[PDB]
DNA sequence: CGGGGGACAGCGCGTACGTGCGTTTAAGCGGTGCTAGAGCTGTCTACGACCAATTGAGCGGCCTCGGCACCGGGATTCTCCAG
DNA sequence: GCTCTAGCACCGCTTAAACGCACGTACGCGCTGTCCCCCGCGTTTTAACCGCCAAGGGGATTACTCCCTAGTCTCCAGGCACG
């Protein structure tokens, strides 16, 4: 029920596979815990706001439209959920 | 006896609607009172960037030998834009991924 | 002798690629597992819609490569092409976090 | 049947009919266009609140989305949109 | 004849008093602290209106606001935001 | 009435002094033209803003409370002077 | 030979002096002339008070002392002590102009 | 007693003013105007009556001239001419 | 008992007059049946002709800061676009003069 | 399906009969290939005016009675096949 | 596993502001008159907001075919290799 | 439309700012060695993807009924103007 260990879940070539769509060429073995420490603590910082407007809707389930709303509250707006 | 409903965005000769513009303007709740000129100027302004950004869209997609536009010919379209990209910095597109923008040294020789 | 391409060719590759492509980088599913185990940090039991763990993917992949455009920029800044965790703290310093 | 849930949709495919008659659409760059109508109607009428605090005023009419528009979007694009907006607006003073 | 302008002078003094009795105030410290209790204000009330439009409330309540405490104020400084809220609105009604 | 190039009237010394303030030790003689250029950029933003909040007020005097509105919208918000 | 330091500790000792200041590091005239100089350049006519010459003074320092920050830890990024204009323009870049 | 001379006088004036509002006129401008307006409708005109000749139609239409504009007209001009008539005449079926 | 008189150009959103040239192209002589799109058609044209024309004449009269136009500034915004180079090889300006145009062997060394 | 050269077609032994017709006694290598490039020109908006009236006809074939009227219109008038 | 590419420090080498100190001048500091317009007050009218009705375009749903997703083979290009 | 007040305009001393030159020292960086470390590719594993099926949590909707909240009349009292 409980998980403990998915932050490893996003693999290293998979890391590599979105430096890549970044432009890196070459990667510091030393990159990847790194991107997977600040892609988490990105993830709190989303998440902790789109749990708050969730909890302010009474709700359990976790939409997409809290998520744009969220994404938009730290001024990095995303397309392609709105309305 | 009353008169025929005519439409105020063929009032203003365009698309983007008077009505739903000056509803949401109303029910946004931004002033107590909103001027006549303010829903059809916003909807002008709206239709202006959006035929432009389709014009953009259909020729990256001509540009790709391709007939529906797609999110990547729309991400594409937005980042050959200077001004669109100043209007758009902070904004990112679902499925557009990236534009290539390849810095010249890390390229081979 | 088998074929074997230079350090860098396969590099250049995947980045005209990966430029070229739209799809998603990473797999689905263990990033689901992985937001649910943080969204179970913060309140327990909560549900995710399917569309909404691709807008999370699709906003954190965003995010990345962003944040990996800066460092490419910190990188060529650097008199270097290996990115490393300076060049990470330096964009995310520069961007006021 | 169920709600009604509001869009764009029809004027996307409208006024690409006009810009465009043979190219088509897919839904995901319609979600595209929704969102981005969305974000600058929600950046223009906030800027449009602004003013109307700003200079104590309670109304807001096409004078304040002209100063708004001057402030938002960068000039080429500012002097392009103030003209088919002046444009629109005699035309909706003609009817 | 001159307007009377509206500002936050003496109450911050008195709560200044509170915290620091033996202590004074300059006049541009004031004027920070106005343009303070303002940006601060001003944020606050943005974001909760913003909340009651995502959620189609179309009244601003305590709740929301200590969302928006939760949302704009981080970490520790929030709960203790919510602890002194809490406080108030219950010394409030028990008035 | 007119003036056509008094952008030298903030001195190298004083961009030394805000380098100072900067914390910034060595200051390169090249740096000199992009900070007043950077600074004619921001100004130019920050006075187009303000201007166009004046002219909007069918004003001929600028205010800093106009100022600090230009400060709100560009994301610089400055304290202290009435906003 | 008379008393001369060696190059930095007057640095030091200047940038030491000006981060415990609190007065203004530009001068006032020049300054009010260049606003009204941007100002026919846009519209003739413009009048300005002083308090409002004082707010884009303070913008003024903020915005480029702030710039001197993200510049020069710019500089230290690229192991250097004397700054160049490239750590402005891509820091200005990073910021997301 | 005059006899009036028609010419293309307020029109000019009011579109320069649509788009420079700004900039003056002086009268040998305005002729070189009357004349290039005379001059490029005569060269329409006589391109439609020679398409009405020649396709047998008895009628100049819109597509008549939509035909003669990308034969007179270039490229870029004539496709942006195209389209601004396009919305004009939806624009006229619509009033 | 009477509809309010409306012209075409306000129902069409343009500001050259419909009837004018519906009226120029009837006794023009041109064709004896003339489809209603046409005469609008045509002004919108020349609207856009016009605008062009007209924004680069007011440009060039900022560029030499004169505050009318001249036939000088007609002439340099003719010849200084190809396609209206294109429309206008055969045209003659009054007192327009012509482009500044100096061959490379003529400067020099 | 599609053609991608046929502009050779008309080879350069056939441009150095044509050009006899004109009475050019010597011909550099560099001539034909800027005549083949005017050949498309001319030749291009001889049929963009051709396509023009034929999308004009509401017709599907070329004929050769448009192909003398765009010939008249852009002022190269041909004998023998009017009317 | 293998390997080539990268990173970076020592040595050196030319370099460029930092800083000491005299000068200028014009900003800084104190002083005076006027009016532009900033701001406050009275009028009122342009103007916008709300409500019953009514309709008409806009949206939910379904179905179709063909542009596009999926599939397969040789060329051209990139690159690398060997000549 | 009025008015009144601080900005605009003009005036007169005062060395601080600026500035410029000159000595001096440190600054960046290229070559090149040197060491090292991660990409390319091959191979092996393994759960991701697919695709297929059961089940129920709650999202969303409709209704109900009651909690609440702006508005207004009015009254008075503490914050702002003024000293």
């Amino acid at each position: 029920k409980v998980l403990r260990d998915n932050i490893q879940g996003i693999t290293k070539p998979a890391i590599r596979r979105l430096a890549r769509r970044g432009g890196v060429k070459r990667i510091s073995g030393l990159i990847y815990e790194e991107t997977r420490g600040v892609l988490k603590v990105f993830l709190e910082n989303v998440i902790r706001d789109a749990v708050t407007y969730t909890e302010h809707a009474k709700r359990k389930t976790v939409t997409a439209m809290d998520v744009v709303y969220a994404l938009k509250r730290q001024g990095r707006t995303l397309y392609g959920f709105g309305g | 006896a009353r008169a025929k409903a005519k439409t105020r965005s063929s009032r203003a000769g365009l698309q983007f609607p008077v009505g739903r513009v000056h509803r949401l303007l109303r029910k946004g709740n931004y002033s107590e009172r909103v001027g006549a000129g303010a829903p059809v100027y916003l909807a002008a302004v709206l239709e202006y960037l959006t035929a432009e950004i389709l014009e953009l869209a259909g020729n990256a997609a001509r540009d790709n030998k391709k007939t529906r536009i797609i999110p990547r010919h729309l991400q594409l379209a937005i980042r050959n834009d200077e001004e669109l990209n100043k209007l758009l910095g902070r904004v990112t597109i679902a499925q557009g991924g990236v534009l290539p923008n390849i810095q010249a040294v890390l390229l081979p020789k | 002798k088998p074929h074997r391409y230079r350090p860098g060719t396969v590099a250049l590759r995947e980045i005209r690629r990966y430029q070229k492509s739209t799809e998603l980088l990473i797999r689905k599913l263990p990033f689901q597992r992985l937001v649910r185990e943080i969204a179970q940090d913060f309140k327990t039991d909560l549900r995710f819609q399917s569309s909404a763990v691709m807008a999370l993917q699709e906003a954190s992949e965003a995010y990345l490569v962003g944040l990996f455009e800066d460092t490419n920029l910190a990188a060529i800044h650097a008199k270097r092409v290996t990115i490393m965790p300076k060049d990470i703290q330096l964009a995310r310093r520069i961007r006021g976090e | 049947k169920r709600s009604r849930k509001e869009s764009y949709s029809v004027y996307v495919y409208k006024v690409l009919k006009q810009v465009h008659p043979d190219t088509g659409i897919s839904s995901k760059a319609m979600g595209i266009m929704n969102s981005f109508v969305n974000d600058i109607f929600e950046r223009i009428a906030g800027e449009a609140s602004r003013l109307a605090h700003y200079n104590k005023r309670s109304t807001i009419t096409s004078r304040e989305i002209q100063t708004a528009v001057r402030l938002l979007l960068p000039g080429e694009l500012a002097k392009h949109a103030v003209s088919e907006g002046t444009k629109a607006v005699t035309k909706y003073t003609s009817a």
